[PDB]
């Protein structure tokens, strides 16, 4: 009854995908439409059934025209449930899950798969990343900032640990990384400091 | 059963089955009326009409206002009707309150666009009205700031 | 009750819009205000939201159509069919007469 | 949705006033009041300034 063709055979996935957004943060139990159009971008860049957003929309105002996708849009569905629920649980918050959305998870990095499936290692290493934002403190949010471009440097990424900017140095050399390009990079240049 | 005589925006022709006068806004010359003095912009606000042509009882003369210019002000007001012109406006009623526009309203006091006076079916059955058609009055009140 | 009240004043008035408009297509009244799971409550600001839509409809289509008056008289016309054209007077006093 | 049913009387709002005044320039809605970070909040009384 709410939404209309009119606007589902458009072009502007952002748009679309923020106007639904409330639909789904009724549906999904979640906190605000903007996490919603966070996990609509997100789960478009997924394509879990051969989807898209704008596709998935379209279906669901047909009344169940599809006989066997029905159960491929519910899929969709419980997939979102997923990922909201990993959200939930691993209480990440809203700039840092949009960086990563908007960044299409190139600032995290990963094994042999781009942007983030659905495995453990995307949950291990989510999970990381959100305890070091947390472990950062008050100037870490602009730390984001400096992560949203490949401005994040090796100096200031130490004064803001509070560590000598001379361990960062051997902890480059020794790890192979030349630019923070990634958090693969950023977490093993963690893990050689740890040790 | 065809005519042209004028120049354009101040012309006069018949298509088809149809008289078309035409006369351009900015050659009206409104400026010149009144002193630039206390007075910087000017414009139009309503305009009647009156036909006292031979007309008797059970004849209805049928003409058309039209403008065609530049400053495209949304429909309702673009083109007025006429019916009786005993002073006809247009309308069934005179109000200068009208919560909506009053039909060509706004228009630049003497833009480049024309107004038209069309009488349809002259050839025809308005060719016996129209031949006894005298001439033809524009009274224009108009707005000046 | 109230709601089933204004419910129908809503319809009605979605129906005066259709007849103003003369288009019988456009809809705005489409059920399910009151929501079943949830008592049928909020209804009133999902009805204010049609309202809404009917006042940016009726606002954004409008157009002061022309106004043209025609005077007819009832001896031209009969006397002018094309069918069975014939005095209207004198079949009015025939008529009379029997 | 109302948000924007109101944004476009707003601005049809001031169509109407630019051509009362005839003036063409002046601007009153400069946009923004759907504050995405707030959930597109605040944007009443915006639109009442």
């Amino acid at each position: 009854p709410s939404i209309s063709e009119d606007m589902a055979q458009s072009h502007n996935r952002e748009l679309q995908a923020e106007i639904l957004a409330p639909f789904i943060a009724a549906t999904l139990h979640l906190a605000s439409p903007d996490m919603a159009r966070y996990i609509l971008l997100w789960t478009d860049n997924l394509r879990p059934g051969g989807l898209d957003i704008a596709g998935f929309m379209t279906l669901v105002l047909k009344e169940s025209l599809n006989a066997n996708e029905t159960t491929q849009l519910v899929q969709f569905c419980h997939v979102m449930a997923q990922l909201s629920l990993s959200v939930q649980t691993l209480r990440l918050s809203e700039a840092e899950l949009s960086v990563l959305v908007i960044s299409g998870f190139a600032v995290l990095g990963a094994k042999n798969q781009p942007a983030g499936q659905h495995n453990i290692d995307t949950l291990f290493s989510l999970y990381r990343f959100h305890q070091w934002i947390n472990g950062l403190g008050n100037p870490g949010s602009d730390t984001l900032d400096m992560l949203r471009q490949q401005t994040l440097t090796a100096d200031r990424l130490a004064s803001v640990m509070g560590l000598d900017i001379s361990m960062v140095t051997q902890a480059m050399v020794s790890a192979g990384v030349n630019q923070l390009q990634c958090w693969q990079d950023i977490n093993t240049v963690l893990q050689w400091i740890d040790v | 059963g065809k005519g042209n005589v004028g120049a354009s925006g101040n012309e006069l022709k018949l298509s088809n089955r149809q008289i078309e006068a035409s006369v351009r806004l900015s050659d009206l010359k409104i400026f010149s009326d009144y002193p630039e003095s206390l007075g910087n912009t000017r414009q139009l606000k309503q305009v009647s009409v009156t036909l006292p042509a031979l007309v008797g009882p059970y004849e209805d003369i049928r003409a058309v206002l039209n403008y065609g210019g530049s400053i495209v002000m949304p429909r309702g007001c673009s083109a007025i009707a006429l019916s009786h012109g005993v002073n006809d406006s247009g309308q069934f009623m005179l109000d200068f309150n009208d919560s909506r526009y009053l039909p060509f309203e706004g228009i630049s006091v003497n833009d480049s666009g024309s107004l038209t006076l069309s009488f349809p079916d002259a050839t025809d059955r308005q060719k016996a009205l129209l031949e006894s058609l005298s001439d033809i009055i524009l009274h224009i009140r108009y707005t000046i700031r | 009750q109230f709601f089933d009240l204004t419910q129908s004043f809503c319809l009605m008035a979605q129906e005066a819009l259709r007849r103003e408009l003369t288009d019988n297509g456009v809809t705005f009244i489409r059920g399910g205000a009151w929501n079943g799971t949830t008592a049928g409550l909020m209804a009133g600001e999902t009805l204010l939201l049609n309202l809404a839509e009917m006042e940016k409809v009726w606002l954004e289509r409008d157009e002061r159509a022309l106004e043209v008056t025609r005077t007819v008289s009832l001896a031209q016309f009969y006397q002018a069919l094309s069918s069975d054209n014939f005095n209207l007077t004198e079949k009015l006093t025939q008529f009379l007469r029997e």
